[PDB]
């Protein structure tokens, strides 16, 4: 005992031993070995500070100079929680929770909290060898806050919630449209393609959905996001994919798509194999040939300044991606029926003269221009239209094709209205090619053809906006008005010429998608001006 | 260098014959594209330039005047001054 | 050491040995103490189990609490001298250093009243006269409130200056019985600048 | 044995770039199993290839399968049995470089072996796990032959 | 930054340092604290030569006239005696500090040991000199040959 | 390559497909899958857990059909009695590959005692039905 008196006092003689954690087993020990509390009362005169106490002060201190209680509790949180994360013992936890035999009141003061919350899942998953930290998380689930828990690769582990909750995300899909699927279909895309069973499981029901021959687009459509989401985190099924299709009754086709999606890129031999399959007397389904991401390679073959094809084999590549394209085949009950081929011969001829346009490109733009009535003609074709889209895009995506492109309005822009006028598909692709234009801002030009630019990009947003694509156009306009991004000079000009050319009556969509964008002060200021047909003016009294 | 179907010996093999001792070297041929170093089969050089000679060894490449002429560095030169001025005597006649 | 706090209500070990030498059980008396009036979060009620079977004792975290709020504080009162209006902040700081002058005669919070004092820029009369009279408070003060202090304190700032004068003497006394005679250096040789 | 590697290659490319030299051409093939990557010139003129056309590929280290070394010489009077015998086409250089992605840290797992036979250049590029047996300043045989199937 | 990069040779990295060197010279590089003071010196070395340089040859032109290829001998010892690039080396880069160091003393152009002869034989060879450094140095030894 | 026993092989398949963070079966398999491990898998098959019949099931798809034609019975094999486990979805995966080795494709058959499935598609093609 008396050894224990001194070690007992020797722990009194250090500074503030009031604050102890063991004070009370401490003291029991002093109380047990018979010594008098004077001594241990005397030390810890000189051994208090109020270091729970003068905390409290301190606060009242900063709450009464200006600081808001919340940042003063989450600084408080923070700290606590780093000491808690650098002072965790397993074992003796388990000793005294065993000790104890019941569920502690604390814990649950800690399950009220969103940082103990993350702070338990990271001590959960550092030591698996500890009871407590189940038991802490059966609790949190108990608590209502299982969310917490980790869930984003638990659904690929669990069969009848990830099915459900898959179920309710399509619902919701299909509830709103592309509207509502552009938003939907980030994290449910995540959770299905997290794991490659359920992938799997999905493509198959998704499939056999598209098996009816009515309804099917938008089926085949989200079959397509989905495993174009899968292919994008570097994990690929593509042989699967054909295998799921009909793909059996022509092994060397199926061989040969498989090889290419595989590989990524394109082989004469392949391609030949195909041409003599395709040129043959049984052409199979023409829908196996038209992934996107195969199209996406022809495309990107055909079609990329700077990337070289043979020249041996391009009429056979012109051929099968014509063939791919342009080419129609009736179907009834998952068999054919006849194939047209109306547009084979000139849709060729007008994908080799586009062809020799985009891989030709030490010619100027000057006589791309000259042969302006060939290349309107050959525009038509939505395939052409996308590859002339892409072309100009990859070739204006170069930083020092502005300095070389010399028009105020350049000849570019007025392909893009064409593309736009030909077809209502590709709208929402000419709006992303316009968005990528403008918001790219450009350090290496003078700011006057920077503004000649972007005031030639808006005569093309309002254009865009013109043919019945609003809505997507209208939300980006107000965006980049709120974003300070544009000058207010341009959204002045926008508007204006847009309530210069549209005429009402305006639906209630659009009103009320555009009431906000006159609301902003810059255009308030700047449009409303005195005049007896005042663009501003003659919309707010339209409302 | 070619055994089956029948024996075949390359340019290149017999002209390793020729260059004395063991002598590395680098050169490029006159008709070099540029950039082809920069892109890929830089060292699998499709037009055969590139000049690499290894332990007195043509590897690759095709010569020129840019590699057996009166240049500073040329296959002649490493000659001269990594072996004496007999074995480099005895190259020349050797070429010729 | 510990005086100063019993003013604010904020019990020091003083009244703390006042009260526990006619206490029979210290255990609970310590637990209502330290959890009642402590802090009042059950963040850091709950946080003491796990911290204190850790083997780590409850004193190092609580200390480190205090001290880096202390911290804070200091930080964020400095930031509020130069944010805002100024008579606001100025009359805010003010407060702040009328409810501190309470616990100015704690070492570990004597940091915090002394740069609470610096952080105003003209200190009122009776709390520059409070401080004046103690050494070690009077030294701790910053150049504005020293400043304050000589501005009506004629003989204590002529003290103040008087060894600075005398090592100005010594050493020009030593530069004119220089040993080392030459034109090249002399008395007048450096410039006034230097 | 010396087998160094075997595989089954198939054309799937005849030389891109356009017809550098008349009795030379430069494949591309890629493999079945290990997923292999082959850049190879062969004497087209006394071994013409198609595109689609497969072949077995046995880079060896030695002809003798009883596997002893030979000097280097041409000796055509020899009678020890040889791998050639089942062999349509023959190659023997000398490998010169072998690349990887290896960084500062830890290994390579993506390698590229290079051989010349003679002249005619080869690129072998794959995984680290089976181009062990390639070693800079080594000479190899190359032992293709086509496959009807 | 990168000519510190590629000429500095880190002795703190201890996994770099495992793909070039056997174990019984990472060990020894790694703890002993004078082949780090000696190694630091060079790099000293290194930027006051390369501080020279900068003033002798304005315009950053690399191309120079030198009596040996060093490249080249590099190259022939690698052929000669089979250095397979890819295994760590049994190379200590202290032997390479003081080879350099003591091979620096035996090319001589003016001979002597008075002050004036001293200077000029430095003079006489402080480009071959910097150049030798600047070529067999501690990491290029074991990084690149 | 041996036929290493049965809860060795179970072992070393738990080992080379049990990463539970790689849900996605390694490109590995075209290399992994043999005739001795698929063979020893038909009584070890009960030692693997779902996720490793799951990953195998993956896997057994990307194979050249060389190999395919060369591993018929075996490959056949190991389906029928990945047929008979506790698992509705090794079961439902089997079922699907069964004509794998016969034509190449994958079999599409639905609406068979799976609730999830059924009411999938039934809501679906109402949907689609609602909006065509």
């Amino acid at each position: 005992d008396a050894e224990v008196q001194q070690e007992c006092l020797h722990k009194f003689s250090t500074r503030d031993y009031i604050m102890e954690p063991s004070i009370f087993n401490t003291l029991k020990r002093y109380f047990q070995a018979g010594g008098s509390p004077e001594n241990v009362i005397q030390l810890l005169s000189e051994n208090y500070t109020a270091v729970a106490q003068t905390v409290n002060l301190l606060a009242e201190w900063l709450i009464q100079t200006g600081v808001e209680p919340v940042q003063v509790q989450e600084t408080v949180e923070n700290h606590l929680k780093s000491l808690l994360i650098k002072h965790f013992d397993p074992r003796k936890a388990d000793s005294i929770f065993t000790e104890e035999g019941e569920t502690p009141a604390w814990l649950e003061q800690m399950i009220a909290h969103t940082t103990w919350r993350d702070l338990f899942y990271k001590l959960a998953e550092a030591h698996p060898d500890c009871l407590m930290l189940n038991f802490t998380v059966k609790l949190i689930s108990d608590a209502g806050y299982q969310g917490e828990i980790t869930s984003v690769s638990t659904a690929c582990q669990q069969l009848e919630v990830f099915s459900r909750v898959l179920r309710t995300s399509l619902a919701t899909i299909l509830d709103g449209g592309e509207e509502n699927l552009e938003k939907n279909l980030p994290e449910f895309a995540k959770m299905v393609c997290h794991g490659e069973h359920t992938y799997l499981f999905a493509q198959a029901m998704m499939s056999v959905l598209a098996q009816e021959e009515q309804g099917g687009s938008a089926v085949r459509r989200i079959a397509q996001e989905v495993q174009r989401f899968a292919q994008e985190k570097g994990h690929d099924a593509s042989q699967i994919t054909l295998a799921l299709g009909t793909a059996a009754s022509y092994p060397r086709a199926c061989q040969a798509l498989g090889a290419m999606l595989s590989k990524g890129a394109l082989n004469p031999a392949d391609i030949t194999v195909l041409f003599k399959m395709f040129t043959s007397m049984d052409p199979p389904p023409v829908e196996l040939i038209r992934v996107p991401a195969f199209l996406d390679l022809f495309m990107q073959s055909l079609f990329k300044p700077g990337a070289r094809i043979n020249q041996d084999h391009k009429h056979k590549y012109i051929h099968i991606l014509a063939y791919a394209a342009s080419v129609v085949e009736t179907w009834k009950k998952n068999k054919r029926v006849s194939i047209n081929k109306d547009e084979l011969k000139s849709t060729s001829k007008a994908v080799e003269t586009v062809h020799n346009l985009c891989c030709n490109e030490n010619k100027g733009a000057s006589e791309l221009v000259a042969e302006l009535s060939t290349l309107y003609q050959c525009i038509r074709f939505p395939v052409v239209a996308m590859g002339v889209l892409k072309w100009v895009d990859w070739t204006v995506s170069e930083p020092r094709y502005f300095q070389l492109q010399t028009d105020h309005t350049p000849v570019h822009l007025a392909l893009l209205d064409e593309i736009s006028t030909c077809h209502q598909l590709l709208h929402p692709q000419v709006l992303q090619l316009l968005v990528k234009l403008f918001e790219t801002e450009h350090s290496q030009l003078d700011v006057m053809e920077q503004l000649e630019l972007k005031k030639t990009l808006l005569d093309r947003m309002v254009h865009l906006l013109s043919r019945g694509y609003v809505l997507p156009v209208v939300s980006y306009i107000r965006k980049c008005l709120e974003k300070l991004d544009t000058d207010i000079s341009l959204i002045r000009y926008f508007v204006t010429e847009v309530l210069d050319v549209i005429a009402p009556p305006y639906t209630s969509d659009f009103v009320q998608l555009f009431l906000p964008i006159l609301e902003n002060d810059s255009i308030a200021g700047t449009i409303k001006t005195e005049g007896e047909h005042d663009p501003v003016t003659e919309f707010i009294a339209h409302c | 260098a070619i055994l089956k179907p029948r024996p075949l010996w390359t340019g290149k093999q017999i002209f390793s014959l020729i260059i004395p001792g063991h002598i590395n070297c680098i050169r490029t041929h006159s008709t070099h594209p540029d950039d082809e170093d920069s892109g890929p089969y830089k060292h699998i050089s499709p037009g055969d330039t590139k000049v690499v000679v290894e332990n007195g060894e043509l590897i690759m490449g095709i010569l020129c005047k840019k590699s057996l002429g009166t240049s500073a560095g040329s296959l002649v030169h490493i000659s001269y001054l990594e072996m004496g001025h007999d074995i480099t005597r005895l190259f020349y006649s050797n070429i010729q | 050491m510990f005086a100063g706090l019993q003013d604010l209500g904020v019990a020091n070990g003083e009244d703390l040995k006042e009260t526990l030498t006619n206490c029979t059980e210290p255990l609970k008396a310590i637990e209502q103490f330290q959890t009642e009036n402590g802090v009042l979060l059950p963040s850091l009620q709950s946080a003491l189990p796990f911290l204190d079977l850790h083997g780590t004792p409850r004193l190092e975290f609580h200390q480190s609490v205090f001290d880096e709020l202390r911290d804070k504080l200091l930080e964020r009162v400095s930031a509020i001298a130069s944010e805002g209006k100024a008579e606001e902040r100025y009359k805010k700081l003010e407060d702040l250093l009328e409810k501190s002058f309470s616990l100015v005669k704690m070492p570990s919070l004597q940091p915090v009243v002394m740069c609470v004092m610096k952080h105003l820029p003209k200190v009122p009369e009776k709390k520059l006269k409070l401080v004046m009279a103690d050494k070690e408070l009077y030294r701790a003060c910053a150049v504005e409130v020293k400043r304050q202090i000589w501005q009506d304190n004629q003989a204590l700032f002529g003290d103040e200056v008087s060894p600075l004068l005398k090592q100005y003497i010594l050493e020009k006394e030593s530069a004119l019985f220089s040993t080392e005679l030459s034109v090249l250096h002399n008395f007048f040789s450096p410039s006034p600048k230097t | 044995a010396g087998i160094l590697f075997e595989d089954i290659f198939d054309v799937k490319d005849i030389d891109p770039e356009g017809k550098k030299f008349d009795r030379v051409s430069r494949l591309h093939c890629e493999s079945e199993s290990f997923k292999m990557d082959l850049i190879l010139d062969v004497n087209i003129q006394i071994y013409p290839v198609d595109l689609g056309d497969k072949f077995r590929l046995v880079i060896a280290s030695t002809l003798y399968e009883d596997g002893t070394l030979d000097d280097g010489e041409y000796n055509p009077t020899d009678d020890r049995p040889s791998r050639a015998d089942q062999f349509e086409y023959v190659m023997y250089g000398k490998v010169y470089r072998i690349e990887g992605d290896e960084t500062s840290t830890e290994a390579a797992t993506r390698l590229s072996a290079y051989v010349s036979y003679g002249g005619l250049l080869m690129r072998l590029q794959g995984d680290a796990n089976n181009l062990h047996g390639f070693e800079v300043d080594s000479r190899v045989y190359l032992l293709m032959k086509k496959l009807a199937f | 930054k990168a000519f510190e990069k590629k000429f500095r040779f880190d002795y703190t990295n201890e996994r770099a340092l495992r793909r070039t060197l056997q174990e019984d010279l990472v060990k020894d590089v790694l703890s002993n604290a004078h082949i780090q003071n000696e190694l630091e010196r060079e790099f000293e070395r290194m930027r006051e030569d390369r501080e020279v340089l900068r003033v002798i040859f304005p315009t950053g032109d690399s191309k120079v006239v030198l009596p040996c290829n060093l490249l080249r001998m590099i190259w022939n010892a690698q052929k000669i005696f089979h250095i397979n690039p890819r295994l760590p080396s049994d190379l200590h880069p202290i032997k390479v500090v003081e080879g350099v160091k003591e091979l620096s003393k035996k090319l001589v152009i003016v001979n002597g040991d008075d002050p004036l002869s001293r200077q000029a034989q430095e003079n006489a060879t402080l480009l071959f000199n910097i150049h030798l450094r600047s070529t067999l140095c501690s990491r290029r030894m074991a990084e690149e040959f | 390559m041996a036929s290493m026993r049965e809860s060795d092989t179970g072992l070393w398949l738990h080992n080379k497909l049990g990463a539970t963070d790689e849900l996605w079966a390694p490109p590995s398999i075209a290399s992994l899958l043999t005739a001795a491990v698929i063979d020893n898998i038909r009584l070890c098959f009960h030692g693997l857990s779902s996720a490793v019949k799951l990953k195998l099931l993956l896997g057994t798809l990307h194979l050249p059909r060389r190999t395919v034609d060369e591993m018929k019975g075996a490959l056949m094999e190991i389906i029928q009695l990945a047929s008979l486990d506790s698992d509705p979805w090794v079961l439902m995966v089997a079922d699907i590959l069964k004509s794998f080795p016969d034509t190449g494709s994958l079999n599409l058959e639905l609406e068979e005692q799976n609730p999830n499935v059924q009411d999938i598609l039934g809501e679906l093609r109402e949907k689609v039905g609602e909006c065509e």
